[PDB]
């Protein structure tokens, strides 16, 4: 099935 | 440079997602955490585009807040593939001040310190385990003032340690 997005990285 | 992750799905959810095809959580940031079945991976924004290396996705739809995104850049050669980026992601500017110490975000929210080698290669500023850049396969290497060189594709390593690293120039984005 799809591709999920299951977090993030926050850049500074 | 810095970062930090914040994990927004766990494991019944991302099964789920990927049968439907219908992600209506809110992303941002400037770098996804992708998974599939078979793996887990990330996703550079630059230019409201989310980039990914093709060994990683495949051919596959990104799920969205309406359902499915179908790629919109798919090059098998270059190993990148390139989907709508999501509303709400953070997208990064690709680099050009031409830097050659080098910064790659890892999936743990690392940032390694890489030397520019050639157009798509850099040396490790000191060894990592490989197990350690396992899943960070499309993250971002950035330069010193936090714009995108390319994304990771690939370890050079033996005996388990990752010394150099492969990645997909901007440039071909
Ligand atoms: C990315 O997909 C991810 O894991 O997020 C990285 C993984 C990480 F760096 F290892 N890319 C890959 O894992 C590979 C996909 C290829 C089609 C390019 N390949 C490699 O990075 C490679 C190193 C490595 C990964 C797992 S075991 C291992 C190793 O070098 O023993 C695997 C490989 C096999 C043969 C020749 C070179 C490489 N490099």
């Amino acid at each position: 099935g799809s591709v999920v997005i299951v977090g993030r990285i926050i850049l500074s | 440079i810095t970062a930090y992750s914040q994990q927004t799905r766990g494991l019944l959810g991302c099964i789920i997602t990927s049968l439907t095809g219908r992600d209506k959580n809110q992303v941002d940031g400037e770098v996804q955490v992708l998974s599939t079945a078979t793996q887990s991976f990330l996703a550079t924004c630059v230019n409201g585009v989310c980039w990914t290396v093709y060994h990683g996705a495949g051919s596959k739809t990104l799920a969205g807040p309406k359902g499915p995104i179908t790629q919109m850049y798919t090059n098998v050669d270059q190993d990148l593939v390139g989907w709508p980026a999501p509303p709400g992601a953070r997208s990064m500017t690709p680099c050009t001040c031409g830097s050659s110490d080098l910064y790659l975000v890892t999936r743990h929210a690392d940032v390694i310190p890489v030397r520019r080698r050639g157009d798509s290669r850099g040396s490790l500023l000191s060894p990592r385990p490989v197990s350690y850049l396992k899943g960070s396969s499309g993250g971002p290497l950035l330069c010193p003032s936090g714009h995108v060189v390319g994304i990771f594709r690939a370890a050079v390593c033996t005996r388990g340690v990752a010394k150099a690293v492969d990645f997909i120039p901007v440039e071909s984005m």
